[PDB]
């Protein structure tokens, strides 16, 4: 050894010759020489710190198509790139456009020395990022990702992804090569563990992407990402999770989801709180506007798992917030959004439901919770329950509660109107003020609504300037009305006159129900 | 002699797992 770190430096300047050499037939016996001089801990650091070495190795790769001198050369670099200053050596003789053509090479043992070296690049030689994408390595890539090889494909996928994270310009280019739906035919062909986690990253990262996501849904990566939440590894099925749930707002148009609807709801009964909570989120985002998703769920016992999740919760309202949305999405507007109703109270939901409108809730759960309330009390049978809870009181206190607070900012406390925990207060009227129109349908609820003194608040948020607002006021009017000494209070409280001119909102709902309260009025 | 296919065998055995 005494000799490596004395000879073999008398020795580079001497293969660097021959690396240099016209006669394409000795280039190549350097070429063993120099990869044989790679594999000691001297003659390593011999090349690695001659810059002459490493700028002809590399020049000789890419030059010479001798489909045996490319592989010496390339096995060389591979070596050097093992050790912080062969990294930065390779880096500075340009070595990273000339892999990059390499990985054209149809040579297998060239194609892996040159993905293998660029992955290390990228994960420990700083400035490596810029120049894998200044040679167009993105696109090359992408288009590898029709090889077969896994622990190739594993290496390939996590170069796009070290590439990709944080960065759209890498993102954009990806998605015009076609990555996408590359990506997505990966995780829906092999079963190499680390693949296809390594893959998931790759999809992650251009889940939050708004030109990658639609893409991605229509390759059909919901579909495929589904394919794995069974399986036994944890980081595999967390990763197609929060990719899954990030794709979730913009999949609402797909079809052949019965299979992931499926195991989403089973999910639900996971040990794992973050598998819960994912499976939740994702739900309640492919439930919303999308009547066949909604019919799934149910039908698969959707209603039943999310009362259970809303029960095994407790105060974490991470997990309640999008489980209670999901409830909302499933109890309306769908053909069986009656037996989701009555399912919701024949799992022993109401009481826990209308616990939620309580402190410790804030704002976010409550506003859900609200909703879902206005929906179950379309079912008939649901409104003694929803009485004996004690819903009317806290509805009517929540609406009062946010009413005087929009009274303070009518003054100005910043704008028009902002939030409160993320929740516009004239948000909680709307919803309040709606869910008591759909409870007012019950003749005991209106004695109770009546018996709270809320008549004239109703009317008031006639003058509201939110259209929303004043349809919801004039609905739980008109359902009111139909008693008489109700009728009278309405129009002591001076209700004739803003309804009269509600008749000419550009709102077709608010002059409706305008219309139908002053009718009820009359007609006595 | 050796496969070119340990060189990702082993790459893959240093990198993550």
């Amino acid at each position: 050894y005494q000799d490596d770190a004395e000879l073999a430096t008398r020795a580079i300047p001497e293969l660097t010759k021959l690396l240099n050499d016209e006669d394409q037939v000795v280039v190549n016996k350097a070429a063993v020489m120099v990869h044989q001089l790679s594999k000691k801990e001297a003659s390593r650091h011999a090349i690695m710190r001659s810059p002459q070495m490493v700028s002809a190795i590399v020049r000789t790769m890419q030059n010479t198509n001798d489909v045996e001198t490319a592989r010496c050369t390339a096995g060389t670099l591979h070596n050097l790139s093992h050790h912080r200053e062969g990294l930065l050596a390779i880096f500075k003789s340009g070595g990273i456009p000339a892999l990059v053509k390499m990985l054209g090479s149809p040579v297998d043992s060239v194609l892996f020395y040159a993905i293998t070296t660029l992955h290390n690049l990228l994960l420990h030689q700083e400035g490596a990022k810029m120049a894998v994408r200044l040679a167009g390595g993105l696109q090359k890539m992408v288009a590898l990702l029709n090889k077969t090889n896994v622990k190739f494909l594993a290496i390939t996928t996590d170069c796009l992804q070290i590439l990709a994270y944080g960065n759209q310009e890498s993102k954009l280019i990806i998605l015009a090569s076609g990555g996408p739906q590359a990506l997505v035919n990966i995780m829906r062909t092999y079963t190499y563990e680390k693949l296809l986690w390594t893959t998931s990253r790759v999809l992650k990262v251009l889940s939050v992407c708004s030109s990658n996501k639609p893409a991605i849904v229509e390759a059909g990566g919901m579909q495929a990402l589904g394919l794995h939440l069974t399986d036994p590894s944890q980081r595999l099925v967390q990763n197609c999770l929060w990719t899954l749930r990030n794709l979730s707002d913009a999949a609402t148009k797909q079809e052949g989801m019965e299979g992931l609807l499926g195991t989403l709801v089973q999910l639900l009964g996971s040990d794992d709180i973050n598998v819960v909570t994912c499976a939740a989120g994702i739900l309640s985002n492919l439930t919303c506007n999308n009547y066949k998703n909604k019919m799934m769920v149910c039908q698969v016992g959707g209603i039943e798992a999310l009362v259970r999740t809303v029960l095994r919760a407790g105060d974490r309202e991470d997990i309640t917030e999008p489980a209670i949305c999901a409830l909302r999405h499933l109890t309306s507007r769908h053909q069986e959004a009656e037996m989701a109703q009555n399912a919701v109270r024949l799992h022993y939901g109401l009481p826990v439901v209308v616990k939620l409108l309580h402190p410790p809730s804030h704002w976010p759960l409550i506003k859900a919770t609200v909703g879902l309330i206005r929906n179950l009390a379309l079912c008939p049978a649901n409104h003694a329950p929803l009485r004996e809870q004690g819903a009317i009181p806290r509805l009517v206190q929540l609406l009062v509660r946010a009413h005087q607070d929009t009274q303070r900012r009518t003054s100005m406390g910043g704008t028009q109107q902002q939030f409160v925990e993320g929740v516009r207060m004239e948000e909680i009227v709307e919803g309040c003020t709606g869910a008591l129109h759909i409870l007012a349908r019950d003749v005991h609820n209106r004695i109770v609504i009546r018996g709270l003194n809320t008549i004239p608040l109703f009317v008031q948020l006639l003058y509201s300037p939110i259209e929303n607002i004043q349809r919801v006021a004039a609905g739980v009017l008109c359902e009111l009305a139909q008693d008489k000494e109700a009728a009278e209070a309405i129009e002591a409280e001076g209700a004739t006159a803003p309804l009269t001119e509600l008749l000419h909102s550009r709102n077709e709902g608010v002059a409706t129900y305008a219309a139908a309260v002053l009718f009820r009025m009359s007609e006595d | 002699e050796e496969n070119p296919e340990s060189i990702l065998d082993e790459h893959v055995q240093r990198v993550m797992k």
